[PDB]
RNA sequence: GCAUCGGUUCUGGCGGGGGGAUAAAGGCCCAGGGAAUGUGGCUCCUCCGGGAGUGUUAUAGCCCUGGGUGUAAUACCCUCG
RNA sequence: GCCAGAACGCGACGAUACUACCCGCACGUUGUAGACGUAUAAGAAUAGGCUCCGGCCUCGUAUCCUAGCAGGCGAUUCCUCCGCCGGCCUCGAAGUGGCCGUCGGUAAUUCGCGUAUUGCAAUUUAGACACGCGCGGGAUCAAAUCCUUUGCAGACGACUUAG
């Protein structure tokens, strides 16, 4: 009886902030999308929405789960890593945490 | 690229520094890694070169109190690899400590990671990285010569696990033969329409 | 760099005492025509009493390889400056064009004698028409009869983003 | 310079078989069987004729090509040891003290053992154990001679070298004190 | 500057943690190497 | 918020007039305030919640449009099951590579 | 090495039971009461299971043995318990030997013999806090030394800027664990021998 | 003299050897330049298999088991094409296992969403019979 | 959130035009001349793959030169959208 | 060999009153360096291997699984897979898997009713690790320290003993 999954997003990992060797800039983040390994592949995901989903302590308005929303802005480097801009910068304790790259602005 | 729950790396045939670099990058990216058979890792160059490097390492020690602060020289092959990885990890931060906690290293193949799929890293494999004819040594041999005390125990346990794996492999071959026979027999009972459709689709 | 042979023809500025001055032609291997003209003026300063300020460039043309799809043996006579003197040496290359031979020459000189572009003078580049005038063993073994060889211990091509592999690769293809 | 091809050939006489698998050479003939692991050298073996083994190195440098003739000679030595064997003859030399030599085969192991006494007149008895497969005997043909015979030239010569090195004079003019056991003849058991 | 007259150091660093023993009863840190050909036998005892 | 696949369903039997009158601007939101008010009156005053009643006009238009559409869909062997089954991403599914 | 399991005898004496207690006088002395039932339940099935496990897996076999301190003139009643390795034979032989020795006395002439060279392990005589002169055997400073002559004059140079671990310092002396070796047994005398 | 040698047997870089390039096209070798480069051309009528005459670096090429026999060294495009058609290189390549694998990869990449759903359904239908046969074989032991 | 715009900007394709040896090449069609890492033949040897010699297209081909299709394509640089 | 023993390294064993231990559910006020199909054991060589012995090996670009109200109800038809508990038999590198049964659910085929209104998107609150609890039972009825004492010890703590 429906042994299938329900995933409609591509998974990614929050690698770091945009930075030099010593100076970091939290306003944009670096995202590694699964299976995206070049700029040509990364171009498909430009403009796609991204959610960082985490859990908090208090239940505020029917849930303990909070979301930070952003979108993919441009590719980064040559290996498919992308730059993402969120409404607020990501917590920076989430370096290595998972994010969901939606398909909401499709085609 | 693919995100796994945990990646088990069979350390045999890998170059220590390159595997350490790859593993450190994965750990900082958030991947969990278990490296087995750290005594079968390889270092390029002569074993005399490796031994001289470790002797130079051993010479370092805090002068005023060798029980604190000084470089603590770990003899086991998994600990040699762990030192190599910690060199590439920013271990003095909380983020680096978490990255290192995402890692496990062992000599031989302990039972949990026995009966599990062990990956390889082609960017660090000796056969793919070293010119044939160049000298190389074994981290297990270096550890044994610098004071690691369990080379023979690991060898005996690996022999036992390889005998068990040989029995498994025999039953696996039997299962493969039976599955091939089953597919051949069922090829005459499925719809030819289904068969042609799958063949056209590429299956 | 990626070079191209240029025919550069230059001239001393015509004067009342010397109308219609002699035209001097050189073959210059340069990445572009600016460098070609610069090298022409450098060599013309070396050889004759003409400068860029007292002369002009009559013509600059590209000399394309006439048979770039034919394998040839090339002999290059060159003069170069080491750290402790100047030397002349003759080397051989196996290429399909004079430009490719010169590029291989530059790379080989840089690799074997640490000779930079600034310290090499290409005296002559000649296509060796025959086979018995090939003098170097490393070209002779390439022009050996019925030549064939395998490619042992060849590393397969694996994407650098495929970090982990489920089976051990083979080096037999 | 890297040479495109370096080739060498070994003829195999009719009475012996040779098997090469994973660069592990096995040679079997009338006098026995020998094995040699050559996996440390990148060489390509093949059968070029009915009874000729070809061994080649492709795109090798001088250092790599230098090992081709070494491998040929080693495999040829294995073949001649398997067919005809190897025999080394040593001579005892001394000025005043007769060197006493006693050779016996161990009971618990197949190895031979040689004890040397009265070397330069000192009381220590020096004992050297031969490599397996090497037989030692006192020469019945002439006095003060040792005969070492075997299938492997490497083992025979190494046992002889052990015997030779175990008898040395120290803190003396070696130009004057010549006592020792020295290898005198190298040859084959047959012919 | 160098020590004027040479002399060996006082005491041994091989017993260096000159602390109270952790336990009153002596500890056998190593037992004689086993040999299966020999008859079964105890390797130690206690007394006062 | 949709992904357009390459499968096209035939539409010869569908009522274009019905489609346009459904496409009229006020079709979906004209009654919405009243339905929300009725739902609130049911929930707050009542003790147990019940399904919002579907408008008769909307049900009639649904049936009228869907009849010929289903008839057309049945002519493709597995299209009905394909439309009945949901879509999800499996392991190794790469949306930048999948043709859809 | 690691201990896979240990098997105990059915009955333990109060001498050895005292070793498991700090306040034996006011305790309920229940040390091995539940364990003793295993010899009666299922005809010692668990005991046999553990012995078979030791036979199957373990490569080192030791016996747990205790002293009969009540036979000494000592005022102590709490016995001393330790592991003694069985050497020789197979693991099955070791297990059989140890099991046959259960709650049984072994005499020291069955372990050692005359003219044997043995080792003695013990904690040395304890001195309290002791200065460097006796603790390390350093030279006494001259008589006219101010602020004490029973010291080390220089406890370190300048540049390392720390007192080093190799410098003699006052502290605990004696009461150290020592394994003295190569002691000859001159006689093993018997208690019942009136002329030992 | 019995000789058992079990060393590897590579395919040789030689005149007439057909190489498969990274883009999927085929080129016969007409002349060896050096240890690492050759001169090659694919005069195939099928545009998916044809390559222009030029230098091929051996690192970007794979050696197919097809060798055009008695191909002259340095032969021009016309002679190479004549030998290519005479030997029937396209048919032999199509029969090779590499071409079949490439065709299967192309077919699997060309699937749509409906195609993938139908593939799942048909694979389940075939798997039913496969499982029945496997259970029967297991029961027979 | 979407649609339609404006400013800045990053990035991917598509259609054209010009120049150079009016690219050089190359594919076919001729006209001439050559050689070898010499094809077919011929001689000898090897019968065990094959090797050696002779000689210029034959039962493969290649190189050089002058032409035609031809203001061919291409790719390079520039440029209009 | 010998000395120390990580005071945030590990093992075996003994007794464990109680709020401590064991069994089932009943929630979760509480936490997580971060589930979303968290699916895949040969060993070995890489100048060689695998095999069902016919043949295969650049390529995990693979294999498995994957449809149904977040997955309903009832048929047709299926004997194929998933689990739940119980015999057992083997699993010591840091305790593992199995074939033998019960009990459930189960599109390989075809259908018949239900889905709407969450209003054009808004994490898909869905998992396993826990941890602290209350139900209502079983099991069990303990130690340690202070204190007095000893001197194999000791500046005081500590330690060896005895009560
Ligand atoms: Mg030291
Ligand atoms: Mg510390
Ligand atoms: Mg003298
Ligand atoms: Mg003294
Ligand atoms: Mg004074
Ligand atoms: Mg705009
Ligand atoms: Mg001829
Ligand atoms: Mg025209
Ligand atoms: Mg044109
Ligand atoms: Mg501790
Ligand atoms: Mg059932
Ligand atoms: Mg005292």
């Amino acid at each position: 009886p429906s042994e299938a999954g329900h995933r409609l997003y591509v998974k990614g990992r929050h690698l770091s902030y945009q930075r030099g060797r010593r100076n970091t800039h939290p306003k944009t983040s670096l995202i590694k999308i699964e299976g995206v390994d070049d700029t040509a592949a990364a171009n498909f995901y430009l403009g796609k929405r991204v959610a960082y989903v985490y859990r908090a302590q208090k239940e505020v308005r029917g849930t303990k789960i909070r979301v930070i929303w952003g979108k993919i802005t441009r590719p980064h480097g040559n290996s498919g890593v992308v730059r993402a801009k969120f409404t607020h910068p990501l917590p920076a304790r989430s370096f290595g945490a998972s994010v969901r790259i939606m398909l909401y602005p499709s085609s | 690229s693919s995100f796994e729950s945990v990646v088990v790396i069979d350390g045999k045939g890998h170059l220590l520094g390159r595997l350490a670099s790859i593993v450190a990058k994965q750990l900082l990216s958030g991947q969990k890694i278990v490296v087995v058979r750290c005594e079968a890792l390889n270092i390029s160059g002569e074993f005399f070169r490796a031994k001289l490097k470790y002797h130079a390492y051993l010479r370092k020690m805090t002068r005023y109190n060798p029980t604190r602060g000084g470089p603590f020289h770990f003899r086991a092959p998994s600990r040699i690899f762990y030192k190599a990885v910690r060199g590439m990890i920013p271990h003095k931060t909380a983020r680096g400590a978490a990255a290192l906690e995402r890692l496990k290293v062992f000599e031989g193949v302990p039972p949990p990671y026995d009966k599990k799929k062990k990956m390889v890293v082609p960017q660090a494999l000796r056969v793919l990285r070293l010119q044939p004819g160049r000298k190389y040594c074994t981290v297990g041999r270096l550890s044994h010569e610098v004071g690691w005390k369990y080379q023979d125990v690991v060898a005996r346990l690996e022999e036992r696990r390889k005998a068990k794996g040989a029995a498994y492999y025999e039953r696996k071959k039997l299962a493969a033969r039976q599955l091939s026979e089953a597919k051949k027999a069922a090829a005459a009972k499925v719809d030819p329409k289904v068969s042609e459709a799958l063949a056209a689709y590429g299956y | 760099g990626r070079l191209q042979e240029y025919q550069v023809i230059g001239r001393h500025l015509p004067t009342e005492a010397n109308p219609n001055p002699a035209l001097y032609r050189m073959r210059i291997f340069a990445p572009n025509e600016v460098v070609a003209k610069s090298r022409f003026w450098y060599f013309l300063r070396g050889l004759k009493k003409v400068k860029k300020a007292t002369g002009e460039i009559v013509s600059v043309n590209v000399i394309s390889e006439k048979h770039p799809l034919k394998v040839k043996n090339f002999g290059i006579w060159l003069r170069y400056d080491s750290r402790s003197g100047t030397h002349n040496m003759y080397k051989e290359y196996r290429e399909t064009s004079r430009v490719a031979a010169v590029e291989a020459m530059y790379a080989d000189m840089a690799a074997r004698h640490r000779a930079r572009f600034r310290s090499i003078h290409i005296l002559k580049v000649v296509e060796l028409e025959k086979t018995e005038d090939v003098k170097r063993p490393y070209i002779k073994q390439l022009v050996a009869k019925n030549l064939s060889f395998p490619l042992p211990h060849r590393v397969p091509k694996i994407s650098t983003k495929k970090i982990f592999s489920a089976k051990r690769p083979s080096t037999f293809s | 310079m890297r040479y495109i091809h370096s080739e060498e050939t070994i003829p195999v006489p009719e009475n012996l078989k040779v098997s090469i698998k994973s660069r592990l050479v096995t040679v079997e003939g009338p006098r026995g069987k020998l094995q040699k692991d050559l996996s440390h050298i990148a060489v390509n073996f093949s059968v070029v004729k009915k009874g000729v083994i070809g061994l080649e190195i492709h795109h090798g440098s001088r250092k790599d090509v230098a090992a081709l003739r070494t491998v040929r000679t080693i495999i040829n030595n294995m073949i001649i040891g398997v067919t005809k064997g190897f025999k080394y003859k040593m001579r005892y030399v001394y000025a005043h003290f007769p060197i006493n030599v006693n050779v016996e085969k161990n009971a618990e192991t197949g190895c031979y053992e040689v004890e040397i006494r009265n070397f330069i007149g000192e009381k220590i008895v020096r004992k050297v154990v031969m490599a397996p497969g090497v037989e030692v005997e006192i020469s019945k043909a002439q006095k003060d001679e040792l005969i070492l015979s075997g299938n492997s030239l490497e083992a025979v010569s190494q046992s002889a070298a052990d015997i030779q090195q175990i008898c040395k004079v120290r803190n003396k003019d070696i130009r004057k004190f010549l006592d020792g056991i020295y290898v005198s003849e190298k040859g084959n058991i047959v012919e | 500057s160098h020590r004027k007259y040479e002399a060996p150091r006082h005491g041994s660093l091989a017993f260096l943690p000159r602390k109270r023993a952790a336990r009153h009863r002596g500890r056998v840190k190593s037992f004689p190497k086993d040999d299966p050909k020999k008859p079964v036998h105890l390797t130690a005892a206690m007394g006062y | 918020y949709v992904i357009a696949t390459s499968v096209k369903v035939d539409l010869t039997g569908v009522d274009q007039a019905k489609i346009d009158e459904v496409a009229q601007p006020k079709y979906f939101t004209a009654e919405k305030a009243k339905e929300k008010a009725s739902e609130e009156a049911f929930f707050k005053q009542g003790e147990k919640p019940q399904k919002k009643p579907v408008s008769s006009t909307r049900a009639a238009d649904q049936k009228a449009i869907d009849k010929a559409l289903i008839a057309n869909i049945k002519k493709v062997d597995m299209l009905a099951s394909y439309l009945a089954s949901s879509f999800s991403l499996r392991k190794g599914d790469k949306p930048h590579l999948m043709k859809f | 090495l690691r201990s896979l399991t240990t098997v105990w005898a059915e009955h333990l004496s109060d001498e050895v039971k005292r070793r498991f207690y700090k306040n034996w006088y006011k305790s309920k002395k229940k040390a091995f009461t539940k364990y003793a039932k295993k010899y009666a339940e299922n005809n010692g099935a668990s005991i046999t299971r553990e012995l078979e496990r030791i036979k199957k897996y373990c490569t080192v076999v030791r016996v747990l043995a205790h002293t009969q301190i009540r036979k000494t003139p000592l005022k102590q009643k709490k016995a001393h318990l330790m592991e003694i390795q069985i050497n020789g034979g197979s693991v099955a032989d070791k297990v059989e030997f140890g099991r046959s020795l259960f709650e049984k006395p072994v005499t020291i002439d069955t372990i050692f013999e005359k003219d044997e060279m043995i080792d003695v392990i013990a904690v040395t005589k304890g001195h309290g806090f002791v200065g460097v002169t006796a603790r390390w055997g350093t030279k006494k400073l001259p008589r006219k030394t101010h602020k004490g002559l029973r010291k080390v004059a220089c406890i370190g140079a300048w540049h390392p800027s720390h007192v080093q671990w190799t410098v003699a310092r006052a502290g605990q002396m004696g009461y150290h664990h020592r394994t003295s070796v190569n002691h000859k047994i001159y006689r093993i005398g018997k208690g019942d021998d009136e002329a030992n | 003299a019995e000789i058992n040698v079990e060393a590897t047997s590579w395919r040789r870089v030689e005149v007439g050897r057909v190489l498969k390039l990274e883009n999927g096209s085929l080129a016969a070798i007409v002349e060896i330049i050096d240890h690492k480069r050759v001169l090659a051309d694919g005069p195939s009528s099928d545009p998916k298999l044809a390559t222009p005459r030029g230098i091929v670096p051996l690192s970007r090429a794979l050696l197919t088991p097809i060798v055009i026999p008695k191909l002259p060294r340095g032969a021009r495009t016309g002679a190479v094409k004549k030998a290519w058609e005479a030997y029937g290189v396209d048919a032999k390549w199509k029969e090779t296992n590499w071409a079949k694998k490439q065709l299967q990869q192309e077919r699997r990449q060309s699937l749509t969403d409906f195609d993938r759903f139908k593939v799942m359904r048909l694979k389940k239908q075939r798997r039913f019979e496969e499982r029945k046969a496997l259970a029967k074989i297991k029961a027979a032991a």
